[PDB]
Formats: C-alpha cells, sequence, structure tokens
C-alpha cells in the first residue's frame, strides 16, 4: 500500500530516434534496430490514442 | 457453491531456435526475393571454368591449378612451373554463385458474440482469449522455423548402418541408435568444414569432486533421447555423460542444459519435432523403441539431433522493425460497426493476427544433423 | 468497467429491440461533471502556482 516500498516499476512510452540521439552518451547499442522501415506502432500491450 | 474469481492458466512455451536467427533488413517496393553473390576460392573443385593453359602452352579443361585433392602425385603432376624464357603459360579462372530466399504469409482469426461478452459469469474473458491467441501465434512461428531448419540441413549422418529414412530401424543385428563414434565423426566433419566453435573448454576448480570438460560446440536434442544419451558409454567402457553440477563451478550454465558428452554441450528443447513412421516396419521383436502407426503398420520413429553453426542462415525481415518477426492484431467489438448490412443486430465480432516470414540460407554446409531412434 | 459505466458502453449499454426504446440517462457522468469543475478551480486562481 505504499509507493515508497515498491521494489520496481516498469513504464512503456513512445520515442523517436531524435529523442534518444539528443543525448548520445547515455544510450549504447543504438544500432541493431531498423529505422529505415514503416510499420504501424501496434504493440497490443501498449495502450495509446495513436491510430 | 462459490466461484473463486481466479483462473488457472498455463504460461507460454519457451523458444530456443528463434533467438539464434539473425535478421536481414529487406525494404519494400522490391518484391518477394533476396539474393547474394558468393565468390569461390581459386583451388576448390567448384571453380569450373574454361580459361586454362597448362605449363606446355596447350589448352586444358580445368582452370583451377589442382582441386581440393591432397594426393601428392596429383599435386606434383599439376604444379605451376615456369621456364626462364617464360610467356603465356599458366592461366586461371574464377567463378561466383548466387543464392536466394522468399517471403511467405500467415494468419488466423476467431469470432465471438455480444451476449457471450455480457451475460457470462466470468469477467475478463476476452483478455484470456487474447492471451491464448498470442501464445498460439508465437508457438506456431517457432515450429515453422524449426521445421525449415531441419528440412534444410546440409550435413546428415544416419546412425547405425542405415542409408535412408526408410532404413533407420531398431530391430535386427545393428539397431540404429546414436553412438560415441557417431559423435566423434560429426565433430570431425564440422572441423573439416571450418565451422567456428561456440564455447570454450572448462578447466578445473579447487573444490572436491569436480571433473574437467572440454566441449566446444552446442547440440540440441529432444526430450525423448535424454535417457539414451545418459546410458551411453565411451570407447573404454566408462561413463560418457557428465552432468551439469560437476562443472557448474568454474563455468557458466546455459539455459536448458542437461550435460556434456565428448565435445558437445547437450541442450534439451521441449518443442523438438520428430518424424513419424519414417523408419522400417516394426515386428514383435521390438527391444523397446518408440514406434507409430502408419497405414496399419507399425513403423519406427526417426528423431532429430541438430547442431546449428554460426552465420549459417539469416531471417528476412519485412517491416519487422529489425526483428525476426512482428505481429499485427486487429479487433472489432460488436455494435453498429459490426451491424451487418443484412443483419443490423450486430451481435458478433472478431480478432485477427497475421505476419510475414521467410528465411535465407547463406551457407548450408555448417548445419549438421543426426537421425536416430529414441528409446521408449 | 468504471469507464464503461461512465461512458455507457459494454455491459452498461441498454438492450436492442426493434419496437422499443434505447434511452439511458447518465447519472455517473452528471455527478462527475460538477465535481470536476469543483475541484479544478483552486489550482487556477492566482497568477503563481507554488508558494
Amino acid at each position: 500500500g505504499d509507493i515508497n516500498k515498491a521494489m520496481f516499476a516498469i513504464v512503456s512510452f513512445e520515442t523517436c530516434k531524435a529523442d534518444l540521439l539528443k543525448e548520445k552518451d547515455r544510450y549504447h547499442n543504438l544500432n541493431k534496430i531498423d529505422w529505415q522501415s514503416s510499420a504501424p506502432v501496434n504493440e497490443p500491450d501498449h495502450a495509446t490514442t495513436t491510430p | 457453491f462459490f466461484w473463486l474469481k481466479k483462473a488457472i492458466i498455463t504460461a507460454r512455451k519457451e523458444q530456443y531456435f528463434m533467438p539464434l536467427a539473425s535478421v536481414t533488413n529487406m525494404p519494400k517496393h522490391y518484391g518477394k526475393t533476396i539474393k547474394v553473390y558468393e565468390y569461390v576460392p581459386l583451388l576448390d573443385d567448384r571453380n569450373i571454368n574454361d580459361q586454362g593453359i597448362d605449363a606446355s602452352g596447350a589448352t586444358i579443361v580445368n582452370g583451377n591449378l589442382y582441386g581440393s585433392s591432397k594426393d601428392i602425385g596429383n599435386i606434383t603432376s599439376k604444379l605451376p612451373l615456369l621456364t626462364e624464357n617464360g610467356g603465356r603459360v599458366n592461366r586461371v579462372g574464377f567463378t561466383r554463385i548466387a543464392r536466394e530466399g522468399s517471403i511467405h504469409k500467415f494468419g488466423f482469426f476467431y469470432e465471438f458474440t455480444q451476449e457471450s461478452i455480457d451475460f457470462d459469469s466470468d469477467d475478463g474473458l476476452m483478455e484470456h482469449l487474447s492471451r491464448e491467441l498470442m501464445n498460439g501465434a508465437t508457438q506456431i512461428t517457432e515450429a515453422v522455423l524449426q521445421k525449415d531448419l531441419l528440412a534444410a540441413a546440409g550435413t546428415v549422418l544416419y546412425a547405425g548402418a542405415a542409408t535412408s529414412d526408410a532404413t533407420i530401424t531398431g530391430e535386427g543385428s545393428t539397431p540404429s541408435v546414436v553412438s560415441y563414434k557417431n559423435l566423434m565423426r560429426l565433430d570431425q566433419i564440422l572441423t573439416e568444414n571450418r565451422t567456428p566453435t561456440q564455447t570454450t573448454i572448462i578447466t578445473g576448480s579447487r573444490m572436491i569432486d569436480t571433473k574437467v570438460i572440454g566441449a566446444t560446440r552446442v547440440m540440441y536434442v529432444g526430450s525423448e533421447l535424454v535417457p539414451e544419451l545418459k546410458a551411453m558409454k565411451d570407447l573404454f567402457g566408462n561413463k560418457a555423460f557428465i552432468e551439469t553440477q560437476h562443472y557448474a563451478d568454474a563455468g557458466t550454465i546455459m539455459n536448458g542444459e542437461v550435460g556434456s558428452i565428448d565435445k558437445f554441450r547437450i541442450i534439451q528443447v521441449p518443442e523438438m519435432l520428430h518424424w513419424a513412421g519414417a523408419g522400417a516396419q516394426a515386428t514383435g521383436a521390438n527391444p523397446g523403441y518408440r514406434t507409430s502407426m502408419v497405414s496399419g503398420q507399425e513403423h519406427y520413429d526417426v528423431y532429430p539431433m541438430l547442431v546449428v553453426g554460426d552465420d549459417s542462415f539469416t531471417s528476412i525481415g519485412f517491416q519487422t522493425d529489425g526483428k525476426s518477426l512482428k505481429f499485427t492484431v486487429m479487433t472489432k467489438m460488436p455494435g453498429k460497426e459490426t451491424a451487418d448490412r443484412n443483419d443490423p443486430y450486430g451481435e458478433t465480432g472478431f480478432s485477427s493476427i497475421k505476419w510475414y516470414y521467410g528465411i535465407l540460407v547463406k551457407r548450408p554446409e555448417r548445419l549438421a544433423l543426426i537421425k536416430t531412434v529414441a528409446p521408449l | 468497467e468504471w469507464n464503461d459505466l461512465m461512458r455507457i458502453e459494454g455491459k452498461a449499454k441498454p438492450p436492442k429491440v426493434k419496437g422499443r426504446s434505447q434511452v439511458q440517462p447518465k447519472l455517473v457522468r452528471r455527478q462527475a461533471e460538477w465535481r470536476y469543475s469543483a475541484l479544478t478551480e483552486p489550482f487556477l486562481g492566482s497568477n503563481k502556482l507554488f508558494k
């Protein structure tokens, strides 16, 4: 019943490569993910108003 | 009676072959095919060309100096030698080969009704239905990948004295069970084909009763073959199988590992697929090997045992965001949207899932396989 | 379920019959409608937000 005693919390958000590249040093392994693609966001677990 | 308000659920089935596959990006507006070149070396037999002149100035059939032949007489016969006033004597030729792969489509869907949505005592039914739909999709895709890999093997070693699948039998003088010599031969073949290793040798620890193991390749087996592997004895008659607790120290235990034999670290895969009825007919003299009924006759069951190499194959990715596979889910809840033109009641709905899958085999010599029977 | 009760969807929807009505007044929406603007206003009174 207390948020302060929680061991972990997991949050899912939508981001673009510009946001991640705004701080280069923070993120590693940025490669190995395709960007030259065009796919619906989908992700049934994620709930959003984006069509 | 009082319903518990909680359900009993079974989780997914963990997948082993899908994580290995590497992904090759394929843009759209091209087609359903991907291709690469392959440049063969100078001296291999595959270098069939028509650009050859021997040391005597005369034309010759083969343009490669000497093939993949280790014979000393042949090498001495076909060496390139040059006299002092040399000119226009030795010529060589080159060749390249192409390989391809294609993308296929998949999908399935289900239907439900609005009265079932509402009047049902259990709340949250559609969440459960979505969960089983997704689990089924993942399991099917993994099975398809494993099936294609088993079908596309390049190195095949039948156990015992068999020659084809129909000949693999467990009855008679020489049953077709895996042996220590078969594993040694498989290692020899992979070493000759220059297949890179995966793991490294495990030296000892300082703690009492800890054996030393030097396996260097990873091998996938079914659940049925594990007792047969445990009962194996090496050349001198001692035990062969070494369980994981002996070398868990001074090493890292991989996921789903049962032990190490010879130079392979066995891994048990729950969803391993086996052929049914491939073997020869089984009479009443069965020593206790698994069989199956095909057309009223009991035939033996031929089982896998697979060693996937490195860079052997890649998975084509079509709009998958650089992943092996991505699903697309749609749902339409009942209402006016599903009020049919010939039925404005709108009591039904649906949910559908689909994907694109295809595989490119860059080098099929690295894939290796053993066919055996599995004890009951 | 609470959102369906508020917006009248899912189980809260009235049954459909050809010869009869399908009108449901929205009690929950009404009660929430005054409470929203009752609670919102104090945070917007002054030019400054934090003291």
